[PDB]
């Protein structure tokens, strides 16, 4: 059998997207901009604007619920604590500072830094859209076209107070702020259950304090300088917001296409043609149009529910990884999950998953159980390996040797039944007496 | 203009909304009713 | 609301009776503003919430959201 | 017509490579390489240690290791036998297969389909009318057949949701109960996994 | 109570779908096949 002698800690990153842009269209700007005639038109042809907005209007507040369900999973907004160090675990990257002025975390200020976001707020004044006509703004293009994103309900000040508050939250308190009322607890103590929570005793723990804690930080160094590169590592994010504003683009474009009429200039029509032939090739363009917004609700309702998805497993994430320690494998980082700390991103979430990496793996002499006298003696909670010398029982995941003594075996029948069983001598406690 | 017309029982026009003249009218036109539930709608973008 | 208007200081809003005042989601009129912080009764956006609330007569209050109620609960290393 | 279905980018024999590593290293190391570095461990162990998992002790596994052992194998061989038949046990890859073959075949068959056109053969109104109207016939013809087009994005993109939410339950799967021994009510199997 | 006092080992199969056929469209074939006339028209269309 190979047992592990030694561990690291490690800390990874998954990126998860909770939400995507809310957009709302006014059916009777894109289709006929500023045309009285083509309004009436519309009017005439039939309202499947109504469905078309009812449906953007549910994928809307559906984000907003998104967001809300990730992250608003805290009763009471706990205050960031004056220190950030917690028997030598190291806060300062993943909580806000108190002196400088974003009220954020560093690594989320890098993981903001790291996505673009094309136009920064949500309001765009008509003077400031016409003193800058030369610029072909996108932004203006698409809201002179009826296309209009609306702000997201929690501000990211609010979300970064809610990951503030779950990260005061779990170094103060721990798990037990998801099940009842908040139960204080001196880290080093919840540091101690969670390694008794993935089967290595909390004496590894405690014994080992000052260079696991030192492990930690040098992982939150690294995980500090990797986000500080030009590294694609928030590509999901970065694909999430392109695909809005790609979808918006191609709207604003297919206005161009001609949908078999003479064609797609509304004014031009309008300016050639009388009532008749003009709502003639009105019409084809009206149905053109319809079909392009119908198409535009159809993939965001499609984008929609995967990114719904998403943001019911970062949920759950949120609530069996950072308000809990997860026994799924793989679930929480891929090891045995220790802890995760939430980051807010643009769009998303980032969870920095801290596990327990077992390494440098050394050989024994394994045997399923130890012939005593005439009886068969189990590991119990553990499992015997030899030595070279002697023989003992060790816990699987950290080769801690121990004598085998009565105390840490079970008997059970007789060694005949057992298959390789191994002659061997079992201590008792009572010896000393 | 647009007006939303409202047809009782006997086939008798009884009410109507005319959808200009106030944001709320536009919205009681767009969602076709009389009533409106509490909460915040999108209506039609500014228009000059 | 009107998302793409400041007001802060002819403005594109419709009537602008009474009550305008600028928010982060824009340019709300007909709203009176309120400093305090209750739970999310009509979401506006940006953290802005509406209301039907008694005033000093019932009318439409604007206030920011309420996130949650602020509690201390400071850590301790022995307790 | 302009359809055509691209190669898998990994072989079924790479797929089958996949599984063989997957099912030798259960058997060999067993759980231990989901988490860090594969540990060798006696297949016998590795089943007292799965038998405690489940709350019964490992004296059970290791006092009935013989019996236990034959049960499996005959588990094997009557799941073998099972499949040796001509039942439907694989029907949903089957529908998977059946429900590509049906799009590609209904949009095959679409092009029959007049769109309001005086015909749905382009050669045939290319040869009867001039350019004028023959571009009224062809905009009708060409409006149709990108609704088919659309129509079968559509579908794809909704039966490649539904796929994805399958693929992501096998990748749990996968971590859950082939990485790892699952307490999970029912979900590795019906009773203890 | 009722305890147990024997077992089987059960083995059973779960069969689970995990990628469909990868398609692609050469639009232009589908819709116009080797119509010149017609990719002129498509292209005038707008390609969606
Ligand atoms: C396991 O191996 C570590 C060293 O392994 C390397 O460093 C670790 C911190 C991880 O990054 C590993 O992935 C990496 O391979 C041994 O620890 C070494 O010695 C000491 C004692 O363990 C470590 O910290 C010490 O902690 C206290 C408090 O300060 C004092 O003893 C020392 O001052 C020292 O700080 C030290 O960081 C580490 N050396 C290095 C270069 O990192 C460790 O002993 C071994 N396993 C066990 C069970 O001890
Ligand atoms: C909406 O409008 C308000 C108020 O109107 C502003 O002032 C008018 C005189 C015109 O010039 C308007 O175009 C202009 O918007 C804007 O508030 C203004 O914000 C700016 C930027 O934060 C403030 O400038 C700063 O002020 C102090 C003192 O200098 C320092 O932080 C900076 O050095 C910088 O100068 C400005 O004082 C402030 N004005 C008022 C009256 O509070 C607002 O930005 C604008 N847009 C919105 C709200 O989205
Ligand atoms: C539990 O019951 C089993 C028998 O039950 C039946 O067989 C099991 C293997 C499972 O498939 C059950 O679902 C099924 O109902 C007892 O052990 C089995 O009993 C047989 C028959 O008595 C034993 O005989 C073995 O095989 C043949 C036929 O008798 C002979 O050559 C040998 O004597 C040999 O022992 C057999 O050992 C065993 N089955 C095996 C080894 O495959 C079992 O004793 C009972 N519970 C306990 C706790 O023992
Ligand atoms: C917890 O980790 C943070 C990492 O942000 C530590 O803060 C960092 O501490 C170092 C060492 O003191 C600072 O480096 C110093 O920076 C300037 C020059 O840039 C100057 O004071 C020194 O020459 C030195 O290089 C670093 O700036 C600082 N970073 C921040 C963001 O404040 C913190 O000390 C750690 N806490 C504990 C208790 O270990
Ligand atoms: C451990 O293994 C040795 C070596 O055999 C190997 O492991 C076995 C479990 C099996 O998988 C073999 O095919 C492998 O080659 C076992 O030694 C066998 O035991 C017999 C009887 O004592 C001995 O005479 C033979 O040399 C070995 N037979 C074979 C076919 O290798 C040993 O018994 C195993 N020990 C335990 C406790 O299971
Ligand atoms: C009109 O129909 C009503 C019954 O329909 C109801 O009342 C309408 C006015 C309208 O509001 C509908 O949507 C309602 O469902 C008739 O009302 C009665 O009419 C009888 C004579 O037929 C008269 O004696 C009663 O007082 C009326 N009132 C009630 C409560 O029934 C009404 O007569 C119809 N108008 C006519 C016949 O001219
Ligand atoms: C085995 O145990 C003995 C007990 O004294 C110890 O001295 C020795 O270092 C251990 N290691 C090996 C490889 O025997
Ligand atoms: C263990 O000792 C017994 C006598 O106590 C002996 O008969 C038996 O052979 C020994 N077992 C092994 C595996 O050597």
């Amino acid at each position: 059998i190979a047992i592990p002698t030694n561990f690291s800690i490690s800390i990874t990153t998954e990126v998860m997207p909770v939400s995507m842009a809310k957009t709302s269209v006014d059916c009777n700007m894109y289709i006929c901009g500023d045309s009285t005639e083509c309004a009436n038109l519309l009017l005439q042809y039939g309202s499947f604007c109504t469905q078309l907005n009812r449906a953007l209007s549910g994928i809307a507040v559906e984000q907003d619920r998104n967001t809300r369900e990730v992250f608003a999973q805290v009763k009471q907004m706990y205050k960031t604590p004056t220190l950030k160090d917690f028997g030598g675990f190291n806060f300062s990257q993943i909580l806000p500072d108190p002196l400088k002025p974003t009220k954020r975390s560093f690594i989320e200020d890098l993981l903001f830094n790291k996505v673009t976001l094309a136009d920064a707020g949500f309001m765009k004044q008509y003077g400031e859209c016409l003193g800058d006509i030369n610029a072909r703004d996108l932004i203006c293009a698409q809201k002179f076209n009826g296309l209009t994103v609306l702000p997201p309900l929690l501000t990211d000040d609010m979300i970064a107070a809610y990951t503030a508050a779950l990260v005061s939250g779990t170094a103060t308190a721990g798990w037990t702020f998801g099940a009842g009322a908040a139960l204080q607890i001196p880290f080093a103590m919840q540091m101690a259950y969670r390694f008794n929570g993935i089967g290595v005793t909390q004496n590894v723990l405690y014994e080992n304090q000052k260079q696991i804690a030192n492990q930690f930080n040098k992982a939150i160094s690294q995980i500090q300088e990797s986000l500080t590169t030009t590294s694609t590592a928030l590509g999901k994010l970065q694909d999430v917001v392109n695909q809005n504003a790609q979808a918006l683009n191609t709207l604003v474009k297919q206005l161009s296409s001609n949908f078999g009429a003479i064609s797609s200039v509304l004014n031009d029509i309008l300016s050639r043609l009388d009532k008749v032939e003009a709502e003639v090739q009105i019409d084809r363009l009206i149905t053109g149009r319809l079909q392009s917004l119908q198409t535009y609700v159809t993939q965001q309702l499609i984008r929609a529910a995967e990114i719904r998805a998403s943001a019911n497993l970062a949920a759950t994430k949120m609530s069996e990884c950072v308000l809990g320690q997860s026994k799924r494998v793989d679930f929480c980082g891929k090891g045995y999950h220790l802890m995760s700390f939430p980051q807010a991103a643009p769009h998303g979430v980032v969870f920095l998953h801290v596990t327990y990496v077992p390494s440098q793996e050394r050989n024994f002499t394994t045997a399923p159980a130890i012939c005593h006298e005439g009886k068969a003696y189990f590991p119990r909670e553990g499992v015997f390996v030899f030595n070279g010398t002697s023989w003992f029982i060790t816990q699987r995941n950290f080769f801690s040797p121990q004598i085998i003594t009565t105390d840490n075996t079970f008997v059970s029948g007789s060694c005949d039944v057992v298959i390789g069983i191994i002659n061997n001598t079992v201590y008792d406690p009572l010896q000393p007496e | 203009t647009t007006f939303m017309l409202k047809y009782d029982e006997n086939g008798t026009i009884t009410d109507a909304v005319d959808c200009s003249q106030n944001p709320l009218a536009e919205l009681k036109c767009s969602v076709k009713s009389f009533e409106i539930d509490k909460g915040i709608y999108q209506t039609s973008n500014f228009r000059v | 609301l009107y998302q793409d208007v400041n007001c802060t200081d002819s403005w594109r809003v419709h009537s602008t009776g009474n009550n305008v005042f600028q928010t982060q989601a824009g340019c709300l009129i007909g709203a009176e503003h309120v400093d305090t912080s209750y739970e999310c009764d009509i979401p506006i956006g940006a953290g802005i919430c509406a209301s039907y609330h008694t005033v000093s007569q019932k009318s439409i209050v604007a206030y920011t959201m309420s996130l949650g109620a602020d509690s201390s609960i400071a850590y301790s290393n022995n307790t």
